[PDB]
C-alpha cells in the first residue's frame, strides 16, 4: 500500500503561478532546471554504482 | 482538543482512476487491488490525501489574503513545506517548540512534515458492493482502470488530537474541496468528480461509546453541514489571528 | 580407424571437471512452466537467483560452502514450490525434475 | 453484423468541467458547443445516421470556500436551435468573441 | 478563475452507437452485466473538433502559452495540462439499451 509519488504542485496545477511572485517564479524554475540536472547525475551515479555491484571485498565496501 | 473520525461513503459520480507505478503494469493502467491480483480495487488514501492537503494549502493562502498584484505573502520555500512537507531550506530543540510550530501553524500539524506527525489521516476507500470497476478510456489508446459512475467507496479519515483549529482547517478544506470535488487522475474524460458524505464522530478516551458531532455532506448541488459543532469548528479556524504559516524547522 | 594421443592429460581430466558440470538454470525453469505457474512462487525463483549472483558472482562455477548451502536451500525452497502448481501433470514433471537434480 | 446502441429517446446524466476556467477560453468552450449544435453528432455510424442527440446543461460555477454552487445558467442543444440563458454566459461569448491577444 | 461544471442531461432521437473504431457491444460500466455507458473519448474528440472548427473560423513559467492558445488551455497537448474535463453519458433508467 502507499506508492505514488511526490510531485511538483506547480506542474500540476497552474492557478498557483497566480499566487507566487517572479522571483519566486524564478526560484520555482531555477529549482526545475537543478533538480532535473542533479536527476540525471544521481542517475548515471547510481547505475555506476548498481555495475559496481554486480561487478562482485573491504576495499570494494570502503569505495 | 478531541480526537475526530470522518467515516462515510464516496458515490463517484465519474469513474474513479488512480495511475500507482507499482499497480500499473504492461496491461496498462490497473488499480491497487488490496491483496493479490484477484482482490478488491482500492482508491488509495495518498491521492484523496494529496487533493485535501492542496485544498487546505489552498484555503490558509486565500484567508491569508492577497496583494493588489495577485500574489500571496508567502515564498516558494513556505508553499513547499505546506503542501508537501518538504524542507526545501532545509531535533532536540524543537523537541518543545512542536506544540507551539502547531499551534501558530495549524496546515503543518494537520497534515505533517519530514519530523512532525500529522495529526489528519486519511484512508483508502474502498467499493462496498463487488464489480464496482472496470476498464475505461477506449481509442491505439491503452485503456485505464477505473471506479465505475454511482459506485459507492467506504471512505475513513481520522484527525488525532485536533484543537478547534485543526478540525475547523480540515472542514474547510472539505467545503473548498466540494467546489471542484474531484480525486485521483484522468480530468480529461472527467475521471474523479465524486459525491461524498461524512459523518463526524469524537471519542473522548476513557468514554464507551463516540458521540456524532453531526455530518458533513458534499453534494455537486451543495454542501451541507449539520451539528452546530462542526460550524463551531469553522468559525474558530476563521475568525482565528494567531496563526504564523511562515514557520518551519526539522 | 584412428588413435587420441592426449597431450597435458593433466589438464584434460583437469578439465574434465569443468566438463562435469549439468547446470539448473532457474531462468529456464521459470520460462519453461509458464503457463502452469504459481506466481506467488516466482518471487522465491527470482530471490534464489540473486542470491546466486551474489554467491556465483563473475564464476561461471564456484563449490564454496556458500554455494552448496544455497544449492540446497534453493532445491528444498522449489520442492516448497512444488506444491504450488495447480495441474497434477505439472507438479508430477517439475517433482520429477526436482527430484532429477537433487539425485544428480 | 448487429451492434448494440442505446434506444430512441433515452435520457442519459452526464457531467463536465472546465478547472479554474477563466472567462475566454470558457467562452471559446461554449462557442464549440455553439457550433457543435449545428451538426450534433456524436459517436460513429455516421452513415447509419447515429450522432443526432441533443442536451440540456445547467452551467454552475463554485467559488471555492462557499458552501453552495451558484448557478450561471443553462445551455440547451436542440435541432430547432441553440438556447442560452444568464446574463454569466453572454457576457463571456461576448468577452470570447472580441478577444484579440489570441 | 471561476471552475465550471456543466452537468444535465442528453435526449436521444435516434439509436447512438459508438466504438466502431466479440460482437460490438456499447462500452460497459463495470463487469458484464451493469449498464452500458457512452465513451467520453468520442465526446471529447467531438468537442476537440468543434473547438478546431470554431478557431479556425475565427482565424512550468511557460503557461503563457494557454493565454496565448485558448484552444491548448481548454483541451491541452501531452505536456500541458487540460482545463476541459468530459465525463461519459450514464443511463438514468434501466433498458435505454438494446439490439
Amino acid at each position: 500500500f502507499g506508492g505514488g509519488a511526490r510531485s511538483i504542485m506547480f506542474q500540476r496545477d497552474e492557478s498557483l503561478m497566480e499566487f507566487l511572485e517572479t522571483d519566486q517564479v524564478d526560484r520555482l524554475e531555477r529549482l526545475l532546471e537543478e533538480q532535473a540536472e542533479a536527476s540525471v547525475d544521481i542517475s548515471q551515479i547510481k547505475t555506476e554504482q548498481d555495475a559496481l555491484k554486480k561487478a562482485m571485498k573491504a576495499e570494494l565496501q570502503i569505495k | 482538543m478531541r480526537t475526530l473520525n470522518f467515516n462515510g461513503k464516496i458515490s463517484t459520480l465519474e469513474p474513479l482512476t488512480v495511475t500507482v507505478k507499482n499497480a500499473v503494469s504492461t496491461s496498462g493502467h490497473r488499480l491497487p487491488r488490496n491483496g493479490g491480483f484477484n482482490a478488491a480495487p482500492y482508491f488509495p488514501g495518498t491521492s484523496i490525501r494529496g487533493t485535501l492537503r492542496h485544498a487546505a494549502h489552498k484555503v490558509i493562502v486565500d484567508r491569508v489574503g492577497l496583494n493588489a498584484d495577485g500574489k500571496s505573502p508567502f515564498d516558494l520555500a513556505e508553499h513547499f513545506m505546506l503542501a508537501q512537507g518538504v524542507d526545501i531550506n532545509g531535533a532536540p530543540g524543537e523537541i518543545n517548540a512542536g506544540a507551539e510550530l502547531r499551534s501558530k501553524n495549524p496546515l503543518i500539524s494537520l497534515f505533517g512534515r519530514w519530523g512532525l506527525s500529522g495529526k489528519v489521516g486519511i484512508g483508502n476507500a474502498i467499493p462496498d458492493g463487488d464489480n464496482q470497476w472496470g476498464m475505461f478510456g477506449g481509442g491505439p489508446i491503452d485503456p485505464y482502470e477505473a471506479f465505475i459512475t454511482g459506485a459507492e467507496l467506504s471512505h475513513r479519515m481520522s484527525i488525532k488530537n485536533a484543537t478547534d483549529e485543526e478540525a475547523g482547517l480540515f472542514i474547510s478544506a472539505l467545503i473548498r474541496f466540494a467546489a471542484e470535488p474531484r480525486f485521483g487522475g484522468h480530468a480529461n474524460h472527467n475521471c474523479g468528480l465524486v459525491e461524498a458524505h461524512w459523518t463526524v464522530t469524537t471519542w473522548k478516551p476513557g468514554e464507551l461509546v463516540p458521540v456524532t458531532l453531526g455530518e458533513i455532506v458534499i453534494t455537486p448541488n451543495g454542501v451541507e453541514i449539520t451539528g452546530d459543532e462542526l460550524f463551531a469548528m469553522v468559525k474558530a479556524f476563521n475568525e482565528n489571528q494567531s496563526f504564523d504559516f511562515t514557520a518551519r524547522g526539522h | 580407424n584412428m588413435y587420441l594421443i592426449i597431450d597435458e592429460a593433466d589438464i584434460f581430466v583437469d578439465m574434465l571437471e569443468v566438463w562435469k558440470q549439468r547446470r539448473f538454470n532457474l531462468r529456464e525453469l521459470t520460462s519453461a512452466f509458464n503457463e502452469h505457474i504459481p506466481r506467488n512462487g516466482v518471487h522465491v525463483i527470482d530471490q534464489l537467483m540473486n542470491d546466486v549472483t551474489s554467491i556465483a558472482g563473475d564464476l561461471h562455477f564456484c563449490s564454496t560452502p556458500a554455494a552448496v548451502a544455497l544449492f540446497d536451500n534453493s532445491f528444498n525452497a522449489l520442492s516448497k514450490v512444488g506444491r504450488e502448481i495447480k495441474n497434477e501433470a505439472a507438479r508430477k514433471a517439475f517433482f520429477d525434475c526436482i527430484y532429477s537434480w537433487e539425485m544428480l
